């Protein structure tokens, strides 16, 4: 329909969940759409929890993790929480830079430069400049789902998707950063039936659009040994059969438009979720990163890592909240529901701290 | 300078098994997914299979249920292996994997048939009665296994021209013909006598060429 | 289950005129190919990488032209280090597929085989086998239809053809043709007769013997 497609193409709409992706198919092919379904599956039942929590309590996160918890945890919370926001903007960042770099060839900090000078002109109207993103995000992922139809291996595709197997350190740190990317922390702090169903049918054609973006990352050069996997210039340049002048151009273009949104998003998340200045504290992170002489390629996926990492201590307050009776009153929320999150909530940590005893092995 | 190298050429008998080792050098084996060619002398070539790094064995539906595909990144070898050979998968195995399949292989070779080391028979082919002032004189090695041989002419003759043709299979063993040409005074008055060397019989049979 | 015809087959030239080789394709395959040159018992080095991006460490001469369903592969000046084996190979879809095949060789002025048809050796005679030899030395082009008679009777099976590689000396072809028999079949008959039809005669080069002499 109109709402829900233009609703996920918004919500979704940042560099993270396209350079994660791309790096994915060319790493473990079609062995990750188990890791993309998994992640959306979690994804709307923590923005289902969200949304009932902040309804039946009355306050969003921040505004309840600060009722009932001691100082120095608040403290330590907030050190997690503006980590967050600060690794999403400087995703942001980074991916903004490159798709500058990748339209203009401008180098990487005036790439920045221009994203600044367009932060500045965020504040010929916010009515027309909402058409164009977000129809610039429904063209890509229509020329992704032009795509996914020319994939020959259907069943492989399928078993592909179905067995859930990892195997090493890239396995886990990649599926790691996918499902870091898709769950935000935005979305964990994010006519009620209606908004609901809109966000899930939302969701699901997003996911739609994320296993597309991985299927043709793994059918388009998975063998062939390309030059890069992950470059992002080197995926722009080589990630279309159809259209090709223009379709580079218009991945590009498309890229630049997520990112230049996705700051909007996420910086105004972290000020709702700060003041309950904002945008250079959370930005000079991303210019010492650019500028510290290595290219942005994997640095777009370990920002996504770190997501995830930023993800339990978002996950762990919500259910405690969730399961009350002397808040939710009669409307508490079933004891299932709080299992079946309890179980998500197990599985992250595990990957998560078998990619660090990964680390910590060397 | 990044290299590639096989394993030594092989010769079994059917319903047996094999392996080969393609070992690598120069590039990082952990992160390039190597394939596997196969090329029967002259016969052509087609895709075999792809050893994707981490174990990631994908096999065409030509050569599939049959072949396997062994890794080991503890000294970086890609290893073929194969099981119950039959008569015509005798070939030329390569190995290569380098950005855009730069690098290959020097190739190993592999014989499979039943056959037993057997030394030569060395047929004399007399023209038995003459165009031209020239005259064309033949050996025809015949039966004989392994492929490798060497067939030498001694003429005292003041003009000669060899010739020896490729060696093909007949009935499971090999058979092969070698040409010689004298001028027609010298012929029979100066000898013109044909070796055969087989160095893995360790016959060698020296045939006098006569009529 | 992409597949690949490349034409021609064999290729004849001299240095210095250009050549063409054709990978058609089965289906469209979004400039993904591979175009390798192969020598005698080598391992091919790759020259063209997806189309006409000639690869690392490759000379000028050899250019690609690009589009879908049929790529081709030029050489302008072919130099004497460019005869031998071209592969052509597909990169898109599983499984890769090469194509055809390409033996450019040497090209020059015609040539007349000399025919010289051999009885069975006299050792193996007693040996059972009868082997009429006919060699075919020396001929130009490669292609040539070498025919055994028996009385009359052609003989399109028990025949056996080796070809040696472009000579090294001249640029010349030349085949061995055996004719194996068992004791009857080299008995029940009388003649046996060597014929080859060629482009450089419009009457074939026949040579015969026959047993009683
Ligand atoms: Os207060
Ligand atoms: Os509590
Ligand atoms: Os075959």
């Amino acid at each position: 329909f109109l709402g829900p497609a233009v609703i996920a193409s918004i919500a979704y709409m940042d560099p993270g969940n396209f350079a994660t992706n791309i790096e994915g198919g060319a790493r473990y092919g079609y062995s990750l759409l188990w890791v993309i379904l998994a992640a959306n599956l979690m994804a709307m039942v923590i923005q289902n929890l969200s949304a009932n929590l902040g309804i039946a309590s009355g306050r969003n996160l921040p505004e309840l993790i600060r009722e009932r918890w001691p100082r120095p945890l608040v403290w330590f919370y907030w050190i997690q929480a503006e980590l967050v926001a600060m690794a999403t903007d400087l995703a942001e960042f980074l991916g903004a830079a490159l798709a500058i770099q990748l339209l203009t060839g401008l180098p990487m900090f005036w790439g920045a430069v221009v994203t600044g000078v367009v932060t500045f002109w965020l504040l010929r109207g916010t009515r027309p400049l909402e058409l164009a993103v977000g129809a610039f995000v429904l063209m890509i992922g229509v020329a992704y789902l032009v795509q996914v139809v020319l994939a020959r291996p259907d069943l492989a595709a399928v078993g592909a998707g179905f067995v859930p197997r990892l195997q090493g350190p890239g396995s886990a740190y990649l599926a790691v950063g996918i499902i870091g990317a898709t769950v935000m922390p935005h979305v964990i702090y994010l006519l009620v039936r209606l908004n609901r169903v809109d966000v899930i049918a939302a969701m699901g054609l997003a996911g739609l659009i994320n296993m597309s973006m991985l299927a043709v990352a793994a059918a388009t050069f998975h063998g062939k040994n390309v030059e890069n996997a992950g470059d992002l210039t080197t995926a722009y340049q080589t990630l279309t059969p159809l259209l090709g002048p223009a379709a580079s151009v218009l991945f590009a273009v498309a890229l630049l438009a997520s990112g230049l949104s996705s700051s909007a998003v996420g910086t105004m998340a972290g000020d709702v979720i700060m003041q309950g200045l904002r945008r250079l504290i959370t930005m000079l992170p991303a210019f010492i990163v650019i500028l510290l002489g290595m290219d942005p390629s994997s640095v777009l996926i370990l920002s996504q890592v770190i997501l995830c990492f930023g993800v339990p201590f978002a996950l762990v307050p919500l259910l405690l909240f969730t399961a009350h009776h002397d808040v939710m009153g009669a409307l508490v929320t079933r004891r299932s529901f709080t299992v079946i999150g309890w179980v998500i909530a197990v599985i992250i940590i595990a990957l998560n701290g078998y990619l660090l005893w990964e680390l910590l092995g060397g | 300078q990044v290299q590639l190298t096989e394993s030594g050429p092989g010769l079994v008998a059917p319903s047996q098994s094999l392996s080969i080792t393609c070992t690598v050098s120069g590039f990082s084996l952990t992160s390039y997914g190597v394939h596997w060619v196969r090329q029967p002398p002259g016969k052509g070539l087609e895709w075999l299979v792809v050893i994707w790094s981490d174990g990631s064995t994908t096999y065409n539906s030509a050569l599939k249920s049959r072949l396997s595909i062994s890794k080991d990144n503890s000294k970086s070898q890609v290893f073929l292996k194969m099981n119950s050979l039959q008569t015509d998968d005798t070939a030329m195995y390569y190995c290569a994997r380098e950005p855009p399949y730069g690098y290959w292989g020097q190739g190993t070779t592999l014989t499979v048939s039943s056959a037993k080391t057997t030394p030569p028979s060395v047929y004399p082919l007399a023209p038995g009665c003459t165009t031209g002032s020239s005259v064309t004189l033949g050996c025809l090695v015949k039966g004989y296994f392994p492929e490798s041989v060497t067939v030498t002419w001694n003429s005292g003759s003041l003009s000669s021209s060899v010739h020896t043709f490729p060696a093909l299979l007949q009935s499971g063993l090999y058979t092969m013909s070698s040409s010689v040409t004298v001028p027609s005074s010298t012929w029979p008055s100066q000898t013109v006598t044909c070796s055969v060397a087989h160095p893995a019989s360790s016959t060698t049979v020296d045939k006098k060429l006569e009529p | 289950d992409i597949e690949l015809t490349q034409s021609p087959a064999t290729l004849s030239v001299t240095p210095g005129d250009s050549v063409s080789l054709s990978c058609r394709a089965s289906q469209s395959i979004s400039n993904n190919l591979h175009w390798y040159q192969q020598k005698s018992h080598e391992s091919p080095r790759l020259l063209i990488k997806y189309v006409s991006q000639s690869s690392s460490g490759i000379p000028s001469r050899f250019s690609g032209s690009g589009s879908g369903t049929d790529f081709t592969l030029s050489i302008n000046s072919v130099e004497t280090e460019d005869f031998g084996m071209y592969f052509c190979q597909q990169s898109n879809s599983w499984p890769r597929t090469f194509g055809g095949g390409t033996k450019l060789e040497i090209k020059r002025a015609d040539a007349a085989p000399t025919v010289s048809i051999f009885p069975p050796s006299s050792e193996q005679l007693t040996s059972g086998g009868a082997s009429v030899v006919c060699f075919l030395n020396n001929f130009y082009p490669k292609d040539i239809n070498v025919k055994w008679k028996i009385d009359g009777s052609e003989r399109q099976n028990g025949v056996l053809n080796s070809w040696t590689d472009q000579d090294s000396k001249d640029s010349t072809y030349s085949m061995s043709s055996t004719l194996t028999l068992t004791k009857d079949e080299y008995e029940r008959h009388n003649s046996y007769t060597c014929e080859a039809t060629h482009k450089t005669s419009t009457s074939p080069i026949v040579k015969s013997f026959n047993r009683n002499e």
